[PDB]
C-alpha cells in the first residue's frame, strides 16, 4: 500500500506520533505545566526589571530638584540686600532644571499605573495557575479511578456471559 | 547629551514591556492551551471517555429500575416498621 | 503588543460594562449589607 | 475593633479587603461539599465490588 | 542594587499604607489602652 510504505519509510516519526497518543495528553499535560513555571519566573524577573527602572528615574527627579533646591538655596538669600538683579539671574537658571522636574515628574506618576496593573495580572494569573493545578490531580484521579474502575467492570464482563461464569455454566453442561 | 541619556532610559522601560509582553504573551497563549480544544478540553475529553466506559456497565450490569427503587423503599418500610413492629411489641 | 493583547480579549472575554455594574452594584450590598450586619452586630 | 472610636472609614476599607478573600471561601467552600459526594459514591462501589 | 531589592518587594510583599495605619491605629490602643490599664491599675 502507498500508506504502508510511508509508515515504514518513516517508522521513527510515526512511532513518535504514537508516543504522543500513548503518552496521555494528561502525561503531556504535566510537562505543559512545567513550561508555565519557566515562564512564571520569566514574568517574575521581567516585572522586576520594570520596577528597577521607574524608581531609578525617581532618584534622577530627586537629584535634579536638589540642584534646583541648591539654586533655590542661593535664592534663599540672593534677593537679600536689595540686589534683585542677582536673584533674577539665579531664578532664571532654576527654570532650566524645573522643566526637567515637570517632565520627569509626570512620567514617574504615569509609570506607577503600569507597574501596578501588571502586578495585578500576576497576582490574578498566579492564583489561576495554582487553581488549575489542583484540578489536575482530581481528574487524573477520576481518570485513574475510571480506568481503574474501567478494567474492574470490563473484567466483570469476563465473568457473567460467554465468559468464565458462562464457562462455569459450560462445565455444568459438561 | 541629555537626549542620548533620556532615550537610553526608555530603552529598558519598553524592553521590559516587550519582555513583559512576550513574557505576558506566552502565559496567555498557553491559556489557550488550557480551556478549549486543548488540555482543559481534553480534561473534558477524558470525562467523555469516562462517560463511554460507565455506559458499558449499565448495559453489561443492568442498573436498578425506578420500580426496584420503590420495591426496596416500599419493602424497607416494612423492613423498618414491621421489624420495629416486633420491637415495639417484643421489648414494649 | 497591541496585536497580542487583543488575542486575550477574544480568547478570554473581558469584563462587560454590565459586569462592572454588577460587581459595583453588588459591592454596595457587599459593603453596606455586610456593614449593615456590622453596625447591628457590634453596635 | 476597627470600627471602634467612631472611625468607620477605616472599617470600610478593611471590610472591602475581606470580600476579596470571601469570594474564594464561597467558591472553594462549594467545591469541597460537591467533592464529598464523589468520594462517598466511589467508596460505595468499592465496598459493593 | 535597585534591581535586587525589587525582587524582595515582589517576593515578599511590603507593608501597605493600610498596614501602616493598622499598626499605628492599633498602636494607639496598644499604648493608650495598655496605658489605660496602667493609669487605672497603678493609679
Amino acid at each position: 500500500m502507498e500508506l504502508f510504505n510511508r509508515v515504514g519509510r518513516v517508522l521513527k516519526s510515526q512511532l513518535t506520533h504514537w508516543q504522543q497518543q500513548q503518552e496521555a495528553p494528561e502525561d503531556l499535560l504535566e510537562r505543559l505545566l512545567g513550561e508555565m513555571e519557566l515562564e512564571l519566573i520569566e514574568l517574575r524577573r521581567a516585572l522586576a526589571q520594570t520596577i528597577a527602572t521607574f524608581k531609578s528615574t525617581e532618584r534622577q527627579r530627586d537629584a535634579q530638584q536638589l540642584i534646583a533646591q541648591r539654586w533655590y538655596e542661593k535664592a534663599q538669600a540672593a534677593l537679600d540686600r536689595g540686589n534683585e538683579q542677582l536673584a533674577r539671574e539665579a531664578l532664571g537658571q532654576r527654570q532650566s532644571y524645573q522643566s526637567h522636574t515637570e517632565a520627569l515628574g509626570k512620567s514617574l506618576g504615569e509609570q506607577r499605573a503600569l507597574v501596578e496593573q501588571v502586578r495585578g495580572q500576576l497576582q490574578k494569573l498566579e492564583r489561576k495557575y495554582l487553581e488549575l493545578k489542583s484540578q489536575k490531580n482530581l481528574y487524573l484521579a477520576r481518570l485513574k479511578s475510571a480506568i481503574a474502575a474501567q478494567k474492574i467492570e470490563e473484567i466483570a464482563g469476563n465473568l457473567d456471559n460467554a465468559s468464565a461464569s458462562s464457562l462455569f455454566e459450560r462445565i455444568e453442561t459438561k | 547629551e541629555r537626549k542620548y541619556l533620556e532615550l537610553k532610559s526608555q530603552k529598558n522601560l519598553y524592553l521590559a514591556r516587550l519582555k513583559s509582553a512576550i513574557a505576558a504573551q506566552k502565559i496567555e497563549e498557553i491559556a489557550g492551551n488550557l480551556d478549549n480544544a486543548s488540555a482543559s478540553s481534553l480534561f473534558e475529553r477524558i470525562e467523555t471517555k469516562i462517560l463511554e466506559l460507565e455506559a458499558e456497565r449499565e448495559l453489561l450490569n443492568p442498573p436498578p429500575s425506578p420500580l426496584d427503587k420503590k420495591f426496596e423503599q416500599w419493602e424497607e418500610q416494612q423492613a423498618v416498621e414491621a421489624t420495629l413492629a416486633a420491637m415495639k411489641a417484643r421489648r414494649s
